[PDB]
RNA sequence: CCGGGCUCAUAACCCGG
RNA sequence: AAUGU
RNA sequence: CCGCACAAGCGGUGGAGCAUGUGGUUUAAUUCGAUGCAACGCGAAGAACCUUACCUGGUCUUGACAUCCACGGAAGUUUUCAGAGAUGAGAAUGUGCCUUCGGGAACCGUGAGACAGGUGCUGCAUGGCUGUCGUCAGCUCGUGUUGUGAAAUGUUGGGUUAAGUCCCGCAACGAGCGCAACCCUUAUCCUUUGUUGCCAGCGGUCCGGCCGGGAACUCAAAGGAGACUGCCAGUGAUAAACUGGAGGAAGGUGGGGAUGACGUCAAGUCAUCAUGGCCCUUACGACCAGGGCUACACACGUGCUACAAUGGCGCAUACAAAGAGAAGCGACCUCGCGAGAGCAAGCGGACCUCAUAAAGUGCGUCGUAGUCCGGAUUGGAGUCUGCAACUCGACUCCAUGAAGUCGGAAUCGCUAGUAAUCGUGGAUCAGAAUGCCACGGUGAAUACGUUCCCGG
């Protein structure tokens, strides 16, 4: 907003685990408020990744996220009065958000037959850091 | 709405009132499932004979006051153009702006 | 009042030398260190005669008014006035107080009215917020009108702590031809004064001497 | 004794008649799992007991009505929280600090003149 | 900016509904029409009366009507003579027994409608409108000790180009719900075209709502 | 036992409160057992019309009518009670219905 | 279309005119306006001048058109191409 | 399998592979599969020839394919010979059952061309 | 070339065939 | 981007 | 300095088809009106006939609509012939009512005029009503002022707000209209009234609050309590204000609504209505039938359904809110693949009906494809209203299966219970909702910040 600063909105932690990160992932992934289906898909891809690679669903998920977290950005800001593409640091929250958004974009573009499949394969790629 | 319009309407309504029973009865005849084909045929033939305006449909629910043939309310018998005024005179009993 | 009193009272002090203020080279004892020195020997006659006039004024039932905006004498002016039940302005001279007394009367009315309601206490009938507002407003009015509310009309003369700090009041009063008794210090102009006390205008002791002599005179003349 | 509380979320109402018991859950005289098609609402509603870790010791005789699955779940939770502290005051401090106690007030907007929706407007014609 | 009717805003609590009889949807439209017919007839009858207002009532399957005017005598008639001339036809259009009641306006200057009707009459009688507004507001401020606003609009002075003008005195918090405004308007015929009028009279910051 | 039942309709809740007051007291004095008038949910009809003549098409404003309800029932009412209820006549804005 | 229970429609004056014509063997074209009239078999081999808002269009009844309207064969509007 | 002429139903669930027959919508397909007492789901494969043949008989009862279209053409030609409103618009490639001709008529008129 | 964009226009420039 | 009520 | 004015988000338009409005063209006629923003799913909350103002033909001339005079007849009812109809021609028929007993009132016909009639002109002659700046924080007056005057001052400066909100300094002093507030709706608790509404605890039950009982609970509608920066801190010129904390259902305008300060656009409306003034009187008035308002090489606006596995198809099975009903809404039961048909209970409606919400969720299936995708077009045949569906209605079954696989230049909207997504109602209305207004269910991301925009 122009005039003065604002905060941000809090949301539920997932009852199944309690990973707010997962809460944000399901949210960013959800469409048309269809949260039930979204969480179903998330859990399916989560398990079919962790149980085919790594030890614990949550831990595999986390390390995968890590493996793609960025640190710098370039989106221009008119700091000098013009649209300079100055590279500035990225907020850790923003880092996570971008990581999640990107990985979900990849799963969307991965294929047609199983959303759960596409997702798990994407995150397997992420954990392996070749994706 | 020109006076001729209203004359037409009043004549129409009066006449429609005149033939109501006759037409309803012949309708009952015609629709009847088991009714003789010939009787149905004759009834249908006759129904043409009645005045065209007699049919209730040809009316129009004009505003009572202005007679404007649009924006009519049955709840009030008037065009939208008038009910706002009458409402805000507070004359329309218990009529008040809705803020819920 | 002895001249020695004026010297002790620091009446002789002077303002820092001012460019293009050559209006009053005369009437000054001297100057040094950017301090112009006042001719108190002139003060003694001027002072005593101003008192001589004021005695008659008070014997006239003369309504004096005392105006003070040099903060150092704000108390003193009120005290001398109340010593003779005379009216005063310790507060700022909000301007117009004379030239649109026509206007000011209304404010006087409203002050009276809020006083009356306070004595009714019917503020409590209103929301507490409004009542505290009402009290605030009444105080705000009393802050300035208290020293003049009682006169019911224009005074008979002005007493000025300092021809300068009280400038606007003098300006206003001159339009009516009201006499002005004023202290004029170096770098201050009698041009607007009727009766002048040559003396330092920014020393409390000088204020005290002026006001004591003045109040004694006004009290006696009023009391005949 | 009898302990009671009322709950309301969205546009739903819930009666919580609750008594020292064994934690059985009866919702409209139905099993919780039979009530909500997914554990989700079950997980959500069980939380207030979860804080107290006293999940085992009441008998729950319950109604919820109106709204939808989710609002209803929320009403169930609200009523349960109230009825519980209504049962025992001393738990109230931890309960509120634990963020259970408030009542949600958000509700819907009406449709408005010139709007298709609460906060959506027809196409503008670009100029 | 165009305004909302003062009466309508004040109608819910401060201003009475000139009619308040009950009806189902069934009778409602014709009940309204009967009220309209009667009142128009009354206005012609009451024009000499210049009655401020008329309420129509439907107690117990029978109608009733009350009229407020500047002069009780004008509207009534000696020994109640004329009132019955009206009662006949009003009971007739009403199709039901009818009765007339008259409430005197005790300070006609304080009625928006009366002020407006007077102003309009003088206008049609070629009295200078500005003088009319002057004296009217003068009376109002003298008598009510409370604000008044007034306006006029049209081919003022028979000019070839139209215009409007208005005048205010004292307080007129139209926006405040608590403030009560006697609002009305009127018509002033002109040898050329039309002239309109509108009035707002603040009388006292109500305490106690409709009660 | 004989049961008398009473419903009331009008546009003002206060008016109906007072009417009921009259209805109950008149039945109390006469000594019939009286059921306290039962409040009931009210209907509200809503409407809106274009408030502007000719082309401008926005700005329709809305209005609402609220009709309040109250109910009273009398059991084993005294005959004097019954006629006493009959005797009462309600304000023009009030609409009354009684049933046995 | 018209319910079968309801039976066919024809406009009585027209029916009388056609019955009379066939009986007489006059066989001259019949002015009319009753587009809504339905075509019947008895009127086969006949000719009818159907009004079209401006003019009565000649038409030669034949068995094929039986069961049609009379207005179906009498176009009202016109169109000859924008270009 | 070759059925109802020279048509080959693909080897999908019998009912839909049967709908593949032109002139056979889902209704007729369900009907035929019922009549044969044949589970609709079955592939076209795994059917003894006799089941195929009884299906051939079944479809025999239809009006289908070449004769279907032949009839359609006869109806439309019949319509076109009339000179009526419907026939004229039929021959003009214009909406025939009363849709606006000002706009939204492509599927009948065709892709836009310049004026 | 025509037709669409750009303006409060008409140009400039812009898009599509 | 030149000229324009 | 400010706000969907950018930035960060989400998702559309622009292409496909159709719906709808408009430009042009065309026609006997396609009735009239609205125009950057602020016309163009707009007047119109609903054109088959009527509507209807236009076209074509047929008709009338004190007249379709009102009074006034004379004159003749109760009224009215039933019925035939011509005519597309308007009308024309006849038949019997009524034959009455109050009558002071004179007649009169009733009505009806004819005749005489005076007049009637206009959707004919002017929104730049007008009133009324409406759009627009803009729910933008401003706008002015009295006295005084000082300045010779023309004036300005007030209303500027120092802090602070959503704000001319407030504090402070201050030739100005004080006032009014805007702001805020007084109002509805909404959130927690109480009193009070308990059926048609309620069932915790009683007793019985075929288990059906079914009924005995019960006034707890929920709930209904009236009336009360409830938030004040009030509290702690801190900070600030001690000011005002600002930051945090507790308490609490609700914390700092708790949310939403109404409410639109002076005035701008000779903005719009002579077609709701009003009217200056002006044009027409066998016609610019009126009646009748059919035709048009929906045409159709093209351009434009707004929209609906899409191009599919988050999906398609089948079987089973959860949870809402609000409205409308007497020529009405209409159950149960029977008939039909279906639209529907027949019989007929209840409810003016906490009682009866409309009327079983859909998204969700268990099981199964479909494997990326012009598809079990999409659905238009076209054929055939049916139901309903209505006198009457040819031009031109909606709705049902079989069969037919376009384009279309995310869409350039360019561009719209949104900050939470919002966007998005999914169902319900009502009004105009015989019949005709992809428009318009309400109602629930499910239900998010983004915000560095003020530098380029845009209007203030
Ligand atoms: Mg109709
Ligand atoms: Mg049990
Ligand atoms: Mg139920
Ligand atoms: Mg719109
Ligand atoms: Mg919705
Ligand atoms: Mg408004
Ligand atoms: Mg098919
Ligand atoms: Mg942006
Ligand atoms: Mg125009
Ligand atoms: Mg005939
Ligand atoms: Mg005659
Ligand atoms: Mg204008
Ligand atoms: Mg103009
Ligand atoms: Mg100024
Ligand atoms: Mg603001
Ligand atoms: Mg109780
Ligand atoms: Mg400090
Ligand atoms: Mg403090
Ligand atoms: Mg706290
Ligand atoms: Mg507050
Ligand atoms: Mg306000
Ligand atoms: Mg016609
Ligand atoms: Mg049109
Ligand atoms: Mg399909
Ligand atoms: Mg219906
Ligand atoms: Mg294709
Ligand atoms: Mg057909
Ligand atoms: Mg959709
Ligand atoms: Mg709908
Ligand atoms: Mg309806
Ligand atoms: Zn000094």
């Amino acid at each position: 907003p122009r005039r003065r600063v604002i905060g941000q909105r809090k949301i539920l932690p997932d009852p199944k685990f309690g990973s707010e990160l997962l809460a944000k992932f399901v949210n960013i992934l959800m469409v048309d408020g269809k949260k039930s289906t979204a969480e179903s898909i998330v859990y399916s891809a989560l398990e079919t990744l962790a149980q085919r690679s790594g030890k614990s669903e949550l831990e595999a998920f986390e390390v995968a996220l890590e493996n793609v977290r960025p640190t710098v950005e370039v989106k221009s800001r008119r700091v000098g009065g013009s649209t300079y593409q100055v590279p500035v640091e990225v907020r850790p929250v923003r880092r996570n958000a971008l990581a999640m958004r990107w990985i979900v974009e990849a799963a969307r573009k991965r294929g047609d037959k199983s959303m759960a499949l596409r997702l798990a394969n994407e995150l397997s790629d992420a954990a392996e850091n070749k994706g | 709405a020109k006076q001729s319009m209203k004359a037409r309407e009043v004549k129409r309504v009066a006449l429609a009132d005149k033939y109501f029973a006759k037409r309803a009865e012949l309708k009952a005849i015609i629709s009847d499932v088991n009714a003789s084909d010939e009787d149905r045929w004759n009834a249908v033939l006759k129904l043409q004979t009645l005045p065209r305006d007699s049919s209730p449909s040809r009316q129009r629910n004009r505003c009572r006051q202005t007679g404007r043939p649009h924006g009519f309310l049955r709840k009030f018998g008037l065009s939208r153009i008038k009910v706002r005024e009458a409402a805000m005179r507070g004359e329309i009993p218990g009529l008040k702006k809705a803020s819920w | 009042v002895s001249m020695r009193d004026m010297l002790k009272a620091g009446v002789h002090f002077g303002h820092q030398t001012r460019y293009w203020n050559p209006k009053m080279k005369p009437f000054i004892f001297g100057a040094r260190n950017k301090v112009h020195i006042i001719n108190l020997e002139k003060t003694v006659p001027m002072f005593n005669e101003a008192l001589a006039e004021l005695n008659k004024i008070a014997s006239r039932k003369g309504k004096i008014l005392f105006v003070g905006t040099k903060r150092a004498a704000s108390e003193a002016v009120k005290d001398a006035a109340l010593s003779c039940d005379q009216f005063f302005v310790n507060h700022r001279w909000l301007g117009g107080m004379l030239t649109n007394w026509k206007t000011v009367r209304q404010s006087i009315k409203r002050l009276k009215d809020l006083e009356t309601q306070s004595q009714d206490g019917t503020f409590d009938k209103l929301t507490k917020k409004e009542a505290l507002m009402r009290t605030r407003e009444l105080e705000k009015l009393e802050n300035s009108l208290g020293g003049i509310k009682d006169m019911g009309g224009l005074p008979d003369a002005l007493f000025v702590i300092d021809a300068d700090h009280e400038h606007i009041a003098i300006k206003e009063a001159n339009n009516l031809g009201i006499p002005v008794f004023a202290i004029v210090d170096t770098n201050s102009d009698p041009d607007g004064v009727d009766f002048v006390i040559p003396g330092n205008d920014d020393a409390i002791r000088a204020v005290t001497l002026y006001l004591g002599a003045v109040a004694a005179t006004v009290r006696e003349g009023r009391s005949q | 004794n009898q302990y009671y509380g009322t709950g309301r979320r969205k546009s739903s109402a819930a009666r919580v008649f609750i008594k020292p018991g064994n934690g059985k859950i009866v919702i409209n005289q139905r099993s919780l799992e039979q009530y909500f098609g997914r554990e989700t609402a079950r997980m959500v509603v069980r939380q207030p007991l979860e804080l107290v870790d006293m999940v085992e010791k009441l008998d729950l005789y319950i109604t919820v009505k109106g709204g939808g699955i989710s609002g209803q779940a929320g009403a169930i939770r609200h009523g349960i929280t109230r009825a519980l502290m209504e049962y025992d005051e001393s738990l109230r401090s931890e309960l509120r600090k634990a963020g259970f106690v408030t009542r949600d007030a958000r509700q819907v907007e009406r449709k408005k003149v010139g709007l298709r929706k609460a906060r959506r407007r027809p196409q503008f014609s670009k100029r | 900016g165009q305004k909302v009717h003062p009466n309508g805003i004040r109608l819910g609590i401060v201003k009475p509904w000139n009619s308040t009889w009950f009806a189902n949807t069934k009778e409602f439209a014709d009940n309204l029409d009967s009220d309209f017919k009667v009142r128009q007839y009354l206005t012609k009858e009451l024009a000499k009366a210049s009655v401020s207002r008329i309420v129509i009532e439907r107690p117990a399957k029978s109608i009733r009507v009350t009229i407020h005017t500047a002069r009780p005598g004008i509207v009534i008639g000696k020994k109640g003579e004329d009132v019955e001339k009206l009662r006949k036809v009003v009971a007739d259009i009403a199709g039901v027994p009818a009765q007339i009641n008259i409430a005197e306006v005790r300070k006609p200057e304080l009625d928006a409608k009366l002020v407006a009707d007077s102003i309009t009459s003088q206008l049609e009688r070629r009295v200078m409108f500005r003088r009319a507004m002057k004296r009217a507001v003068q009376n109002a401020m003298r008598l009510g000790a409370k604000g008044i606003k007034v306006e006029v609009s049209g081919r003022l002075g028979g000019a070839e180009i139209a215009r409007t003008e208005w005048y205010r005195e004292g307080r007129v918090p139209l926006h405040t719900l608590r403030a009560d405004i006697d609002y009305n308007t009127s018509e002033a015929h002109t040898t050329y075209g039309v002239i309109g009028v509108k009035v707002w009279i603040f009388k006292g910051e109500i305490l106690g709502g409709m009660a | 036992n004989q049961r008398i039942r009473i419903r009331l309709k009008a546009f003002d809740h206060r008016l109906i409160d007072q009417a009921t007051a009259e209805i109950v007291e008149t039945a109390k004095r006469t000594g019939a057992q009286v059921r306290g008038p039962i409040p009931l949910p009210t209907r509200k009809e809503r409407f809106t019309v274009l408030i502007s003549p000719h082309v401008n098409k926005d700005a329709r404003d809305q209005y609402e009518i609220r009709t309040h309800l109250r109910l009273v029932d009398i059991v084993e009412p005294t005959e004097k009670t019954v006629d006493a209820l009959m005797r009462l006549d309600l304000a023009a804005g009030v609409d009354v219905q009684i049933s046995l | 279309p018209r319910s079968l229970k309801k039976g066919p429609f024809i406009d009585l004056h027209l029916l009388k005119k056609v019955e009379k014509a066939v009986e007489s063997g006059d066989k001259k074209p019949l002015r009319t306006w009753s587009r809504r009239s339905t075509i019947f078999p008895n009127m086969i081999g006949l000719t009818i001048a159907v009004h079209n808002g401006r003019q009565h269009v000649p038409v030669f009844v034949t068995d094929e058109m039986v069961g049609h309207k009379l207005g179906e064969f009498a176009p009202t509007r016109t169109y000859r191409g924008h270009a | 399998a070759r059925i109802a002429g020279i048509n080959i139903p693909d080897h999908k669930h019998a009912v839909i592979a049967l709908t593949s027959i032109y002139g056979v919508g889902k209704t007729r397909s369900k009907a035929i599969l019922a009549a044969a007492g044949i589970a609709e789901d079955v592939k076209i494969s795994e059917l003894s020839e006799g089941q195929i043949d009884t299906l051939r008989d079944e479809v025999a009862k239809f009006v289908v394919e070449g004769d279907l279209r032949r009839e359609i053409s006869m109806s439309i030609k019949r319509l076109m010979d009339l000179g009526c409103y419907r026939g004229l618009r039929h021959r003009r490639g214009l909406p025939v059952r009363g849709q606006r001709t000002k706009t939204n008529a492509r599927t009948r008129k065709g892709p836009r061309k310049p004026i």
